[PDB]
């Protein structure tokens, strides 16, 4: 089938061992992805009565950050407070500090009520949390439920029989982009498909390789006005970006069909795209080629900011290379060997809006391919504003499109909330417009050379961002697969009573680690890792066979037929294969085998019974 | 310096312990014995199979009913078997994995077994609940438990690889006392008859007799030239049997205070890893790394049979009480009784 | 090894201190005994089938 699968929950054992390696075994860790909280959350609700309260009231204030207007925090607040506060209290139930209680008495008996009013409350509910709870809850199934959900997104290799395709929706110069649905939980995506020929003809792996590196950058936040990649992955013969949806096409399109916009239209539009501005630019990336063609739409005419194949990095090093549309280029940007930042976007969309408000760029007046004359433009005729704008919107195209870097918005203040804070945006709320809540104002109508020295240029190209998968999961066929998984474990604990369970051979003893691997004489069987020994077995029986450490020579990895697995070297010239369901499995297979005998070997050496002489 | 004025002392007291022992010396067992009669060849065959380890058999023990016997193994369990069926009455699965020795109790209601866990853990095989489970851990050794033997249901010595053994009791779980005087590991021990005396066997290639409610050590023997592995009481204890890495087995006189015997053969190379006396003591049975054991005439050292049937060390072998049976068990995972 | 020294010299002080017997007398006895048990022991004097456990004995208690 083409549907999500959960591995059994002795899975746990391997896992564990897998995510303690790493560092991943820890509150924080957990807490911060989405299915951890939402399986941390259960456990504590549920399955322990001291943490309730703790998650309740914590989930409680997590509802009071978003509430928009103040009439609005005022109520809440208050019953927060009679709630999780005085009633606690009155119960000799909590466990807060002396500061935590007047911190918000003091702000509302006074009536101040931001967002952020509870923040000392999250603190010390997440310091309550993350000791002995959290410890409780590593050790029941709810963490062996993290493990079983971990160890399928670890195991992401992604393919084309992975997605079904709709329809195509765009050409690139390099490929093309279509429609698809991911058949694992029926998310709707757009699938940006390169070529491998036509780059290497066309010359821009250097554009393609930039592209895959600056999304990873911007796609961690779910901003909602970015066109954003949840994978990437090879095929012998193509790239493919699987990136949000967008069906409305661009505004340039738009453009060309509706007309020049009005002031108050062109202002929603903008309000957006700043707002993707300031991510990337608070993770130190700069676009440097806003314009309107490469600003989508959605079917209810939201927009997301699309191709990133010119953005930047200047975290470390700025660049100074003219880069870019050549009717949105900011001056520091033109400028032979002349650094720049954030600096050069916002002069862009200085650009971008007179665009759409007059039909051209302001240093644009009908030349075509003579980009000079728009560049001597840019650099000297400060534009000329027609009587008809308001003395609002003058202000705000006069501080974004001022040719020194010294004097313009969001440059040398404080980037976005600079420019949000013209008057030209007065009547916005920029948490409404964060919200995709304002009403927009379109909505769109009814729709031969490859060689091995080039493959090597797109290894590491796959990834899958965490945050991303576990968004989708979450979204769609999470609730369903754990209620469906826990039916099959319940009547699979109910099998074994009446079948003579065992009463589980890893216990009690010093096994290493276990679970199920394949081997040959493929023989699926269950494994126990012992500190002297592998043993293992069929089902319905105990082990009867065996793999001393003694024995064990080498533990490489190697390839069986498209396939990777484990190859024992064994004393006698004797070869032993396993193969495991998953690469964090073979990955913690190959470090407990290799430790597990290179330690036994040491000691058996020591003792004169066990080691083996002349 | 002040140490060379008794390290001289202590060399020239070794001296007077060799002039009495020279002075005792005035015959050879080899020349006492030389009369009477050769055992003739002792044929013996393997009458059963035990076959249940996983891996390397490390050490064996009958009980006391000669007909059950415990064996410690590789795969981290004890077997407790029914060699007049070859029934198993008990699997053990032990906490460490590490396990070199096992013990039998007398009474048939314990067991004991140990190893690199330092630790000489004891099971009661009749718990008031009808089940098996460890009764006691008797932790103090700073070294692997090499051996081990109860005297009764609560008392048991146990030897160490910290170069010491110990006399414990089991309810105090603490050393009743304890035997210091090797300078090497200690590997076997066995006890005497009255279980008054016992002696130990040492990779500083030394046995010593030990004095069970003094703790002290009453005399030291030397001769070997390589570890000792295995070491055993003559039966009517005034005697004893060592088998070491040098590819000798030896016997030692307790009241002559020396070796009487030493049985090899040129083409006997590899090392002993076990041994003991048939019922009456003529015979001396001896277990090898070349994957034979050898039935010795004690007393005129002649090679009177061999037990070739493992495809591996011999390891642990054992004599039952009632002198009918010769257990050994290998490195090739299976236990055999002959006779 | 200063105070090791002296529990050497008081060890073999009791080693030395035990009367001894001339090994004549040692081997003498030990052959003595193998003598008086030897038709007490099952591998030297084998005992009828029927009795051996091993061989053809077919009750058991």
């Amino acid at each position: 089938s083409k549907k999500i699968l959960l591995p059994e929950p002795s899975i746990r054992s391997v896992m564990q061992k897998y995510l303690e390696d790493r560092g991943e075994v820890t509150f924080e860790k957990i807490f911060s992805q989405k299915l951890g909280y939402l399986l941390f959350r259960d456990f504590c609700l549920k399955h322990l009565e001291e943490a309730k309260p703790l998650v309740e009231f914590y989930e409680e204030i997590k509802k009071y950050e978003k509430l928009e207007t103040e009439e609005e925090r005022l109520v809440c607040s208050r019953e927060i407070f009679d709630t999780y506060i005085m009633k606690e209290l009155l119960a000799c139930s909590h466990p807060f500090s002396k500061s935590a209680i007047e911190h918000v008495q003091g702000h509302l008996v006074k009536k101040q009520v931001p967002p952020d009013l509870f923040q000392p409350y999250i603190e010390e509910i997440c310091q309550n949390l993350r000791g002995d709870v959290f410890q409780k809850f590593i050790e029941s199934d709810k963490f062996t439920r993290f493990c079983q959900w971990k160890n399928v997104e670890l195991n992401i290799h992604l393919t084309m029989n992975d997605f079904s395709v709709h329809r195509i929706i765009g050409r690139g110069g390099f490929g093309e982009v279509y429609g698809c649905r991911k058949a694992d939980t029926g998310k709707m995506y757009a699938m940006k498909c390169l070529d491998k020929k036509r780059i290497k003809m066309k010359q821009g792996e250097t554009l393609a390789l930039n592209e895959r590196i600056m999304l990873s950058l911007v796609s961690t936040g779910d901003c909602p006005f970015i066109v954003c990649m949840s994978y990437a992955f090879h095929t012998p013969d193509k790239l493919s970006f699987i990136l949000d949806l967008m069906n409305g096409g661009d505004l340039h399109y738009h453009l060309s069909q509706h007309g020049v916009f009005s002031e108050a239209d062109m202002r929603f539009y903008a309000a957006e795209i700043i707002l993707g501005l300031e991510h990337m630019h608070n993770r130190f990336v700069v676009y440097r080629d806003l314009k309107p063609a490469n600003i989508l739409l959605d079917e209810h005419g939201h927009v997301r900011i699309s191709d990133l194949g010119l953005a930047c990095d200047f975290s470390k090093k700025k660049p100074h290379a003219s880069v870019g549309t050549h009717g949105y280029m900011a001056p520091e940007v033109l400028q032979k060997g002349v650094a720049y930042d954030s600096s050069a976007d916002w002069f862009s969309l200085g650009c971008m809006l007179f665009k759409l408000l007059r039909g051209h760029s302001p240093f644009r007046q009908h030349k075509t391919k003579d980009k000079h004359e728009i560049d001597r433009m840019t650099l000297t005729m400060a534009v000329e504003l027609p009587d008809s704008f308001s003395p609002e919107l003058r202000s705000l195209l006069e501080g974004l499109l001022q040719r020194d870097v010294n004097r313009r918005l969001g440059c040398l203040g404080r980037g976005a909330q600079e420019v949000k804070e013209s008057p030209f945006f007065r009547s916005l709320d920029w948490q409404m417009v964060f919200l995709q809540k304002y009403p927009p104002p379109l909505i769109p109508p009814r729709g031969i050379k490859l060689l091995d020295s080039d493959q090597e240029l797109y290894r590491n190209f796959p990834l899958t961002i965490s945050e991303r998968w576990q968004q989708e999961v979450a979204e769609t066929v999470f609730d369903t697969i754990n209620a469906e998984t826990d039916r099959l474990e319940a009547r699979k604990k109910t099998k074994n009573k009446q079948l003579g369970h065992e009463e589980d051979y890893a216990l009690g003893k010093d096994c290493i680690m276990h679970g199920y691997m394949s081997k040959m004489g493929w023989q699926r069987r269950y494994f126990y890792l012992f500190p002297n020994r592998l043993e293992w077995r069929g089902e319905g029986e105990a082990p009867q066979s065996l793999l001393t450490m003694e024995e064990i020579q080498s533990v490489e990895e190697t390839q069986i037929k498209e396939r990777k697995c484990l190859l024992l070297k064994i004393r006698g010239g004797k070869q032993f294969v396993l193969q495991c369901d998953s690469d964090p499995e073979l990955v913690q297979w190959k470090k407990e085998l290799r430790d597990a005998y290179r330690e036994a070997q040491q000691l058996v050496q020591r003792v004169p019974k066990m080691k083996n002489k002349p | 310096s002040e140490l060379d004025q008794l390290r001289q002392e202590a060399e020239q007291l070794k001296n007077q312990i060799r002039d009495a022992r020279k002075a005792c010396a005035d015959a050879t067992l080899s020349q006492i014995t030389n009369n009477i009669d050769p055992v003739g060849r002792i044929q013996m065959r393997t009458r059963r199979t035990l076959r249940g380890h996983l891996a390397k058999i490390y050490a064996m023990h009958w009980g006391t009913d000669s007909r059950l016997l415990v064996s410690a193994s590789q795969d981290g369990k004890l077997i407790i078997w029914d060699s007049y069926t070859t029934n198993k009455v008990h699997a053990i699965p032990l906490r460490s994995s590490w396990v070199m020795t096992c013990a039998y109790a007398p009474s048939g209601n314990y067991v004991a077994c140990g190893g690199l866990d330092n630790i000489c853990s004891i099971y009661n095989l009749k718990t008031r609940e009808g089940n098996v489970r460890v009764s006691r851990e008797l932790a103090g050794h700073t070294g692997y438990l090499s051996c081990c033997r109860f005297l009764d249901d609560n008392q048991i010595v146990t030897s160490s690889g910290d170069t010491t053994c110990a006399l414990w009791d089991i309810e105090t779980g603490q050393q009743t006392t304890t035997f210091t005087g090797h300078t090497g590991d200690v590997m076997s021990l066995s006890l005497a008859p009255d279980t008054r005396l016992f002696v130990s066997g040492a990779c500083d290639a030394s046995a010593k007799l030990w004095d069970v409610r003094e703790g002290m050590c009453r005399q030291t023997f030397t001769g070997h030239e390589s570890d000792i592995n295995a070491i055993c009481f003559f039966p009517n204890g005034n005697a004893f049997a060592t088998g070491s890495d040098d590819a000798t087995c030896r016997l030692f006189d307790l009241r002559a205070d020396q070796e009487l015997m030493t049985y090899s053969h040129d083409n006997i190379i590899c090392g002993i890893t076990s041994v003991s006396f048939s019922k009456s003591g003529r015979l001396l049975l001896a277990g090898y790394d070349d994957f034979n054991c050898n039935v010795w005439d004690a007393l005129k050292a002649d090679r009177a049979g061999v037990l070739a049937g493992h495809d591996n060390r011999v390891s642990c072998l054992g004599v039952t009480d009632d002198g009918m049976a010769v257990a050994t068990g290998s490195w090739d995972s299976f236990l055999k009784i002959w006779n | 090894s200063i105070a090791q020294a002296r529990k050497l010299v008081e060890q073999l002080k009791m080693e030395a201190n035990i009367d001894r017997i001339k090994v004549s007398k040692a081997a003498a006895d030990l052959m003595a005994y193998c003598e008086a048990h030897a038709k007490e022991d099952p591998l030297l004097t084998p005992v009828p089938a029927s009795e051996n456990p091993f061989r053809e004995k077919k009750f058991f208690c």
